[PDB]
């Protein structure tokens, strides 16, 4: 089924801008949307006219014209038409919601046989991440659960307050999280739009280049996501491609791919909940395949109650690009995130002990009572996922004692 | 086209360097048809109009028949 | 016995297919067999199964395009290409599953 | 059809000696481009000077009530007659 991108902030436009740039060269469409000399199928991400024009299903929002008339002038064949103009953020957002519902309407209309919702943004994003949170209620409110979505969050590297009032609707709405850091993007570098634009692009390869298997995201993601609690995905990608001393083998590639200097969020010892290695090449050897499958489950340490299956999907190269050498990218779900959000909670609880900057949110009696009801109800889902994910390490998780 | 079984052959692995019976013979930009191979084309498309689903004569009673009833009742 | 009978099935394949009537317009040299008491017996018959796989094959494999069927084959039938299949069950899931 | 006699009887009597002089190879080949240039010509005359396709496209106009207008004026017209 097709695919519907929105774009929120600077950050998710900037993103975006490097995701639609990578898709367009893979499927090698040109950037006024004309078509180069099928078997693949970027239907379910452009939309094709019956002159033979290639359009991104994007939604731009923003809260400035700079950044979107850089990214349109960047890509012209966005189609203008699709471009719109914390507290204060969403409550202007309410204010938008009939706009901006019609607005999503319209690429709902516009598409044969929707599946999923595409969304990028930024948690730290400030008034932006804001708009996107209320994205997420409204989409949620009008489309029900039957159509899911996924969101490519990127998490920061006052802050703590904007971080945990996007992560209650983060958590509340979203169907499968993914969890982007800055500080490990800049020490895998060691610009940083151009490693998420990579992951996400490829982690929807199975359904534009189609293989034997993997269609369809609802089997991309149903093998990552046991209970809809522990929804927050870590994401490995290995770097070492294209040089000459590139991994000789895809047996290399499945082993090297786990370590954990290449994860893109900061991490010690941590349990797998679920794994699927991408593969990405014109040719893969099936034999080194099988060994370095066995090995990988042989070496990684799943949870107790998990079946303790790893899946390999044999993804295959664009004909656009020219002969390059394998590449590949790990989508993991960890116990990790529990050290991720103690330390969040942890900046939340420091800084709301101190009342630093909230008096930039609180405007009277009323509005005093409403945001600290808002905070508790957002502290209080953070630490119920927190203990959700650490549950799940113990052995009892399936017991009712 | 009227692509067929027979028009899937590409005979050109064979060396026929040669062309017949010459250049001066046009190509017409419409299939060659015969003169049986007209008729029965404008045969089929008149029985198709004819005999379609709702015009065929098959609550045991036909489709014209309920149209003609409703059709009575207007001019009533 | 099974060199000979297959032999002339081949070229009988081959005159039906492409419509010739005789082998003329390959303007071939060929040696007929001489007698049945003749020693090259065999190498003769053996010649002329080349001869009739050859013509085969190439009619086959050039003219006829078999190594596109056998990608044709694989794509409809064990789903080298699972996107239309997809969308074939996704549009009627209700139906398959009833009796 | 004179012209054709003409070229093809240059053929069968003056090239050859007849039907019955000619090998089954070449009597098919004559056979083919005989086929093939008088279904031209039957083409060239049909489609071309009598124009099939638009006579049978004004047969849809006209029986199958494409020109309403044509129809309403003739009923607004004759509607006493």
């Amino acid at each position: 089924g097709e695919t519907i991108t929105l774009q929120v902030g600077q950050c998710g436009n900037q993103v975006g801008l490097q995701y639609w740039q990578q898709l367009a060269t893979e499927h090698g469409i040109q950037s006024d949307g004309s078509s180069t000399p099928r078997n693949d199928h970027p239907e379910l991400f452009f939309t094709l006219s019956d002159s033979n024009t290639y359009t991104p299903r994007s939604i731009l929002i923003d809260m400035e014209p700079s950044v979107i008339a850089k990214s349109t002038s960047a890509l012209p064949m966005f189609n203008p038409r699709n471009v719109h103009l914390w507290i204060n953020g969403y409550k202007y957002g309410t204010e938008e919601e009939e706009t901006l519902l019609n607005l999503i309407d319209r690429e709902v209309d516009k598409c044969d046989n929707l599946s999923n919702f595409q969304l990028f943004h930024s948690v730290a994003g400030g008034t932006g991440s804001g708009v996107g949170s209320k994205m997420l209620e409204v989409i949620s409110d009008r489309y029900g659960h039957k159509k899911l979505l996924n969101t490519f969050s990127i998490f920061p590297s006052v802050q703590p307050y904007n971080t945990i009032l996007t992560l209650k609707r983060l958590i509340d709405y979203s169907d499968a999280t993914f969890v982007f850091h800055n500080d490990s993007l800049n020490r895998i570098e060691n610009g940083a739009n151009k490693l998420i634009a990579l992951v996400s692009a490829s982690v929807s390869n199975p359904l534009r280049f189609p293989g034997y298997m993997y269609s369809s995201m609802e089997s991309i993601v149903s093998n990552l996501i046991p209970t809809p609690d522990l929804k927050f995905l870590t994401s490995s990608i290995a770097p070492f491609s294209t040089q000459k001393h590139n991994y000789l083998n895809e047996y290399d590639m499945l082993l090297e791919l786990s370590n954990d200097r290449y994860k893109t969020n900061r991490v010690g010892d941590t349990s797998y909940i679920s794994m699927l290695n991408y593969l990405i090449g014109d040719n893969l050897d099936q034999r080194e395949i099988r060994k370095g499958i066995l090995k990988s489950q042989q070496r990684i340490s799943f949870v107790p109650w998990v079946a303790r299956s790893v899946l390999v999907v044999h993804g295959k190269k664009s004909p656009y690009l020219k002969n390059t050498n394998l590449e590949g990218i790990q989508v993991t779900n960890n116990t990790s995130m529990i050290d991720v959000f103690t330390k969040i909670l942890k900046q939340f609880d420091l800084l709301i002990k101190r009342k630093a900057y909230l008096n930039r949110y609180y405007s009277s009696v009323e509005e005093e009572n409403e945001v600290m009801e808002m905070f508790n109800e957002s502290r209080e889902s953070v630490k119920s996922i927190i203990d959700e994910y650490k549950a799940c390490k113990e052995i009892t998780y399936l017991d009712d004692d | 086209n009227k692509n067929d079984q027979d028009l899937l052959l590409n005979k050109s692995f064979m060396n026929l360097s040669e062309i017949d019976p010459n250049n001066d013979l046009p190509k017409f930009n419409v299939n060659l048809l015969t003169i049986d191979e007209l008729v029965e084309l404008h045969g089929t498309y008149i029985d198709s109009i004819i005999n379609s689903s709702l015009l065929n004569e098959k609550t045991n009673i036909s489709y014209i028949d309920q149209i003609f009833n409703i059709l009575q009742t207007i001019f009533n | 016995q099974s060199k000979i009978l297959n032999t002339g099935k081949y070229l009988n394949i081959f005159k039906r297919c492409t419509g010739l009537h005789n082998f003329e317009s390959l303007k071939e040299k060929l040696t007929t067999i001489t007698s049945l008491a003749a020693p090259d017996l065999e190498l003769k018959i053996d010649e002329f199964y080349h001869r009739a796989n050859k013509m085969l094959m190439k009619l086959l494999f050039d003219g006829y395009n078999f190594p596109s069927v056998v990608n044709i084959f694989q794509r409809l039938f064990l789903f080298a290409d699972s996107f239309q299949i997809d969308n074939f069950i996704d549009s009627t899931f209700s139906e398959l599953k009833r009796g | 059809v004179n012209q054709y006699n003409v070229k093809y009887s240059a053929i069968l009597f003056n090239n050859h000696q007849g039907l019955a002089s000619m090998t089954t190879n070449e009597m098919i080949k004559l056979i083919d481009s005989q086929y093939n240039e008088i279904l031209t010509f039957l083409t060239q005359i049909i489609q071309g000077n009598n124009k099939l396709f638009t006579h049978v496209y004004n047969f849809k106009r006209f029986y199958f009530m494409e020109t309403n207008d044509f129809i309403d004026a003739i009923m607004v017209k004759g509607k006493d007659v």
